[PDB]
RNA sequence: UGAGUAACGCUUGGGAGUGAGAAUCUCCCAAACCGAUUGACUAAGGUUUCCUGGACCAGGGUCGUCCUUCCAGGGUUAGUCUGGACCUAAGCUGAGGCUGAAAAGCGUAGGCGAUGGACAACAGGUUAAUAUUCCUGUACUUACAGUUAGACUGAUGGAGUGACAAAGAAGGUUUUCCACCCCCAUAAUUGGAUUUGGGGAUAAAUCAUAAGGUGGUACAAUAGGCAAAUCCGUUGUGCAUAACAUUGAGUGAUGAUGUCGAGUGAAAGUAGCGAAGGUGGUAUUAAUCAUGCUUUCAAGAAAAGCUUCUAGGGUUAAUCUAGCUGUAACCAGUACCGAGAACGAACACACGUAGUCAAGGAGAGGAUCCUAAGGUUAGCGAGUGAACUAUAGCCAAGGAACUCUGCAAAUUAACCCCGUAAGUUAGCGAGAAGGGGUGCUUAUGUAAAAGUAAGCCGCAGUGAAGAACGAGGGGGGACUGUUUAACUAAAACACAACUCUAUGCCAAACCGUAAGGUGAUGUAUAUGGGGUGACACCUGCCCAGUGCUGGAAGGU
RNA sequence: AUGAGCAGGUUGAAGGUUGAGUAACAUCAACUGGAGGACCGAACCGACUCUCGUUGAAACGAUAGCGGAUGACUUGUGAUU
C-alpha cells in the first residue's frame, strides 16, 4: 500500500530547512535549543 | 427562449432545458476581444486565511472576466454603436461590445431589445428615452422600466443589472431631491437626483425557467453539495444527533452556528440608509 | 498455504528423463541422484532395444525422446546411436546399463549414483 | 592568476588512454570553485600553450573506508580535462 | 525450556573447468516461466550500490571458491540536452504603511516561485565503466570588434501577435501492409521434395520545390490607444469570385566515393572483409499537416519574447541591416538502480510508485493461447506419495432434500441469421424471451472477403484458452454518484426539483480581537440558511402554550 | 495553479438539407449529423462475496469472481487550510 513517507527533497528542504526556521520566532527558539542540546545534526539541511 | 434537450442517455430521464443561445445571441461560436478580458482567480468559498467562510462553493470552470464600463462616464455626449451581443459567463444577463465613433471599444449590459447596428449614447443633459441610453433620473420621466442604477453619484451601476430586472420611476419626493424609484421585490428607495440610469429591461428575461438537469451540470456551474443539517451529528451543528430522523427538537430551526434563523430580522437599522427608504418589502420603515 | 511451486510435474519428471536419456547416450556416464538414475535406466533400455533395427520406424520413435546436448546435436547423436552405441548391444538380452552407488553428497546427504552402460 | 587553481595532476589508465592520440587531453585537479576560464588563462600562464577546449566534471563525496570503526566521507574534487592543438606535447 | 519442533517467503537436468572442499561459482548445452513484459528509455527518489582485481570474521533464512557484503584501485568530460544566467500562475515574501498588550498578523511597489511559455545538433563510432557531452563528418545559433556596401534609427512606453476549452468527423502526404524483383547462404539418406532460411535503411542542416490550411485586400479622413504617432482601433470607397500577406506536413538534390548492413571470419564470434541496398498497388493500419475544421455549452491562463509605432536621439554621424576576417560562449546535473534484491514498505519482504517504445499468427483489440528482440533460475535441497490441510481435476442414479438463505460451485459464453411480450415519462424494456449455423476440400463467389451449392471426416467442429444464466411478483431509494483507509457501501449522504425565511450593497451570513478577506470584480431572474428530495395527484384542523413579526396608550 | 491519461467495438439523439403535404403550419419519409453524468470490455480506479493467511509473504493481502470505465472521472508536480 502507499505508505506515509513519500519522499522529495525540495519538499522537506522547504518544509524543515535552515531558511524556513530562521524566519520566525518558533523556528528561531528551536534553533537555541537544538545548539542547546548540541545536535550534530542541527536541521535537515545537513545531511 | 428556453429550449429543452432530448437525452437519450438511458440513466434515469432529465428534462434539461437551456437557453437558445443561438436565436438571442449573435454569432454563438466564441471569439471575444482580447482587449478586454483579464483572468479571474477562483477563490473558490475560501478567504485570505484559507479558511472556509462561505460553504458549498467552489469546482466552477475557468472563466475570464470582462470588463465592463458600468461607470459610463469616461463617454459622454458621444454616440456609440452595439457590434455584437455576447455570452459573458460571469453574469447571468447578456454583456455587448459597443464602439464609440472615435473608435473605442467596451462592454455593456444589452438591455432586452437592442440589435445589431443600434445607437446607444450616455450623457449628462435630456436625451431621447430608447433603450441603452444613459442619464441622471431627475430627466426620466416617470414610468420606464431603468436598470444599471447606482446609488452614489459617479459610482457606476450596482443596483438592479440582473437577468430580466428592472426599477419603476415614481415622481420626486417632498425635498426637491430623491427621485423616487420602485425597485424589484417591493421596495422603494430614494436614490439621488445627480444618480444615473439605463433604461430599458435587462435581456435574458429566460433565466429563471432554465432547468439545470444533472447534478453534474450543476457542479460545473460552481455549486457544491449542502449537507442538511439532521444529517450533521450533534457535533458541528446544532440539529445533529437523534437515534434516527429526529426533527429540530430547539424551539426554533438554527443555523450551523448557533443563531436563532427563522424570519428574525437582520438589517442594521442604524444606518445612514435607512431614511432612503419608504417601504420594505413587507411595510413601513 | 497459497503461492506455491509448480513442483515435481508428471511433465518435470518425463522431462528429466528425456534430458538424462539424451546425456548419457551422449557421452556415456551420469552422476545423478540414486533415485533419479533408477528411473532413467528403464527409459535407457527400453530405447536401445528399440534401435536395433534402424528402420525409419524406430528413427521416428527414437526422435520422441532425444534431445540435443553440447557434444552431439539431436541429428547427430541419433546417427552416433544407431551406428556404434546399438548395434555393439545387439546380442545382450537386456542389461545395458549400471547404476553404482557413490558417496553421499555434502550439501544434502543425497545418494548420488553414477548410471553408465558397458558390454 | 595566483595558479593556485592547478592543484594536481592524476595518472590513471583512462587518461594515459585519451593522451596517447593526436589531440593529447591532459587532465588536472582544480580549485572545487575554480571555472573553466580561469583554468585555461591559469594554464595559459604556466605553461605557454593557450588550450583549445576545457572540460569539467566534479566527483562528489562518498562514504570511504566502509566499515572500520570510524568511517569517513571522501574528498569534492573538480576534474578538468585539457585539450591541445594536433601538434604539440608537453609534460609536468 | 518450547526444540534441534514450526518456518526457510513461486522454478530444472547434465558435461567440462576451478578449488583442499561444490547441487549452490565460471563456461557450454538444453529445459521452464515472462513477452502491454520479469523486455528497452527516462523522470521522482536513493546516494557509489557502477567497472576491474582480491577476501570469505560478520550480513545472505542452507552452502559458497560467490554476492547488490567487505578491502585496494578506478569512472561520470556539453555554446545546442535537464535547470540557472529570460518569463510569469496559484502562491510566498514584503520597503514605506495599516491593525494589534507583546511576539506577530494583513498588505502596496518590488522580488521570488515550474508542474507551464520562449531559446541553436544530427548520424555513426570508441572504453571494463561515460556519452546528442569524447572522436570522426557535416551544421546552426548569440554576443564582440575590424572591414565592404545599403539604410536615419526608432524605447524603460502604446498596439498586434504570443494566447490556448471538451467532443466528433473528414481529407492531403509519407508510412505500416500486400505483390513483384535484385542479393546472400542453402540442395538436405528417416519415406518423400524440383527448395528452405534471412536481409533489402541511410539524419539534422543548406538550396529549389511544395498538395493543402488560415484571413478580405488597397487608398483617404481621423475627436480614442495617460504625451506621441505614418502602428492599432474606428468610419467611408473600389476590386471582388483571386490578388496580397502568412503558414505549411511532404518531394527532389547536397550531406553520402562517407557510416551502416545479412553473413564471413584471423589472432574471442571480437578485429578486419563486407553483395543487394529496389520497383508498383494500397477498398487496411498508426503519425504528421493541426495551436487546422465543425458543433456544443459548463464559454475555455499571465507575462517575457517576436513584429511594429512614434517620442527620444542622431548629420558633421549614431544605430541597424546583408556579407568577409578574427575572438568567446559561464554555473550545477550527466555513473548505476528505476524494483518478486538498490525507491517508499523495520529485510535480499508476494504490496505500492508519473510518463515513453510496445514485434508475429487467429482476433474488433494493448483481451485471450503460443512465440520473437531481449531477459530470469524467484538463494535451502533430496525422497516417500500415510492420515490431515490448501489448490486443481473428476464423480454414476437423483438434482436444492443440506442450508440461516441456491453462500460457494455449476450451466450459458465470441461472430453470423431468424424472432422477441407485459408495462411506460414513449427514450427504454432488450444482448429480452426463445432458436438455428460455425470444421476441411472443390467450384461459384466481388476488388479482398463474408455468403452460396456440392462433397468429406469425427463422438463432438468460436473442437483448446478468453468472453451474459434466465423468468415472475413484492419492500426501499427516483436514477449516475459519495461514504465508516484497516470488520458496516446500505434502505444512510448527495442530487435534479419544491417551498419557507434573511438580505437594497460599506448587503445579510462568515474567519479574524481588529486591520484585512470571502460573499463578489456579484446586485433580489442575485446570495446565505432551515426543511423536504426526479415525475404525477394531493398537502385537512388548532395561533391556548413555545418561537417569530408588528403594536401603541398604560403597568413594573 | 498547471500538465498528462482513458486499447477496442456499438447504439445512432437534437439540429440541418431534400421530397410529399399544408391556403401557410403541424406531421411524415429519405439522406446527412454524431449527442449522451449512454452501452459491452482491457490498462486505470474502487473494494461486493467465498476460500486461504490470521506469531501471516503482508501492522489489511493472494488466486478466482466483482461495480465504474468521456465523467459529479483518474493521476503526477507545486502551493495552501
Ligand atoms: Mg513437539
Ligand atoms: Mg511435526
Ligand atoms: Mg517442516
Ligand atoms: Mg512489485
Ligand atoms: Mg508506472
Ligand atoms: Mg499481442
Ligand atoms: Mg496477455
Ligand atoms: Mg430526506
Ligand atoms: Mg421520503
Amino acid at each position: 500500500m502507499k505508505r506515509t513517507y513519500q519522499p522529495s527533497k525540495l519538499k522537506r528542504a522547504k518544509t524543515h530547512g535552515f531558511l524556513a526556521r530562521m524566519a520566525t520566532a518558533s523556528g528561531r527558539k528551536v534553533l537555541k535549543l537544538r545548539r542547546k542540546k548540541q545536535r550534530a545534526q542541527l536541521t535537515v539541511s545537513s545531511e | 427562449p428556453i429550449k429543452k434537450i432530448i437525452s437519450r442517455s438511458n440513466s434515469g430521464i432529465h428534462h434539461s432545458t437551456v437557453i437558445d443561445y443561438k436565436k438571442l445571441l449573435t454569432t454563438n461560436k466564441n471569439k471575444p476581444e482580447k482587449s478586454l478580458l483579464v483572468t479571474l482567480k477562483k477563490h473558490g468559498g475560501r478567504n485570505n486565511q484559507g479558511k472556509i467562510t462561505v460553504r458549498h462553493q467552489g469546482g466552477r470552470n475557468k472563466r475570464k472576466y470582462r470588463i465592463i464600463d458600468f461607470k459610463r462616464t469616461h463617454y459622454d455626449n458621444i454616440e456609440a454603436t452595439v457590434k455584437s451581443i455576447e455570452y459573458d459567463p460571469n453574469r447571468s444577463c447578456f454583456v455587448s461590445l459597443i464602439t464609440y465613433a472615435n473608435g473605442a471599444k467596451s462592454y455593456i449590459i444589452s438591455p432586452d431589445g437592442i440589435k445589431v447596428g443600434d445607437k446607444i449614447l450616455a450623457s449628462e443633459h435630456p436625451i431621447d428615452i430608447k433603450p441603452g441610453f444613459s442619464m441622471p433620473l431627475a430627466f426620466i420621466p416617470e414610468g420606464t422600466q431603468v436598470h444599471n442604477i447606482e446609488l452614489h453619484p459617479k459610482g457606476g451601476g450596482q443596483i438592479a443589472r440582473s437577468a430580466g430586472s428592472y426599477a419603476r420611476i415614481l415622481g420626486q419626493d417632498e425635498t426637491g431631491k430623491y427621485v423616487i424609484l420602485q425597485l424589484l421585490s417591493g421596495e422603494t428607495r430614494k436614490f439621488l437626483k445627480e444618480c444615473r440610469a439605463t433604461v430599458g429591461v435587462v435581456s435574458n428575461l429566460d433565466h429563471n425557467l432554465v432547468v439545470i438537469g444533472k447534478a453534474g451540470r450543476n457542479r460545473h456551474r460552481g455549486i457544491r453539495p449542502t449537507v442538511r443539517g439532521s444529517a450533521m451529528n450533534p457535533n458541528d451543528h446544532p440539529h445533529g444527533g437523534g437515534e434516527g430522523r429526529s426533527p429540530v427538537g430547539r424551539d426554533a430551526p438554527r443555523t450551523p452556528w448557533g443563531k436563532r434563523h427563522m424570519g428574525v430580522k437582520t438589517r442594521n437599522m442604524k444606518k445612514a440608509s435607512t431614511n432612503l427608504i419608504i417601504r420594505n418589502r413587507k411595510g413601513e420603515q | 498455504s497459497y503461492i506455491n511451486k509448480p513442483g515435481k510435474t508428471s511433465a518435470w519428471r518425463v522431462m528429466t528423463v528425456r534430458q538424462q536419456v539424451s546425456a548419457v547416450l551422449a557421452y556415456g556416464k551420469i552422476e545423478t541422484t540414486l533415485k533419479k538414475a533408477k528411473n532413467t535406466q528403464k527409459r535407457l533400455d527400453k530405447l536401445i532395444t528399440l534401435a536395433k533395427v534402424d528402420n525409419f520406424n524406430n528413427r521416428r520413435q527414437v526422435k520422441k525422446w532425444l534431445l540435443n546436448t553440447n557434444l552431439f546435436d539431436v541429428d547427430q547423436l541419433m546417427d552416433h546411436l544407431f551406428s556404434k552405441v546399438a548395434p555393439k548391444y545387439e546380442k545382450t538380452p537386456g542389461g545395458y546399463s549400471r547404476v553404482l552407488k557413490l558417496g553421499p553428497r555434502r550439501g544434502d546427504a543425497t545418494e548420488m549414483a553414477i548410471l553408465q552402460l558397458t558390454d | 592568476d595566483v595558479t593556485n587553481v592547478l592543484l594536481k595532476p592524476v595518472l590513471t589508465e583512462k587518461v594515459y588512454f585519451n593522451q596517447m592520440g593526436e589531440t593529447k587531453k591532459y587532465v588536472f585537479v582544480v580549485n572545487p570553485k575554480a571555472s573553466k576560464t580561469r583554468v585555461k588563462l591559469a594554464f595559459e600562464l604556466v605553461y605557454g600553450i593557450k588550450p583549445l577546449k576545457v572540460n569539467t566534471l566534479i566527483r562528489k563525496p562518498t562514504t570511504i573506508r566502509g566499515g572500520s570503526r570510524f568511517p569517513g566521507l571522501s574528498k569534492l574534487e573538480k576534474l578538468a580535462v585539457i585539450t591541445l592543438p594536433k601538434g604539440i606535447a608537453i609534460s609536468v
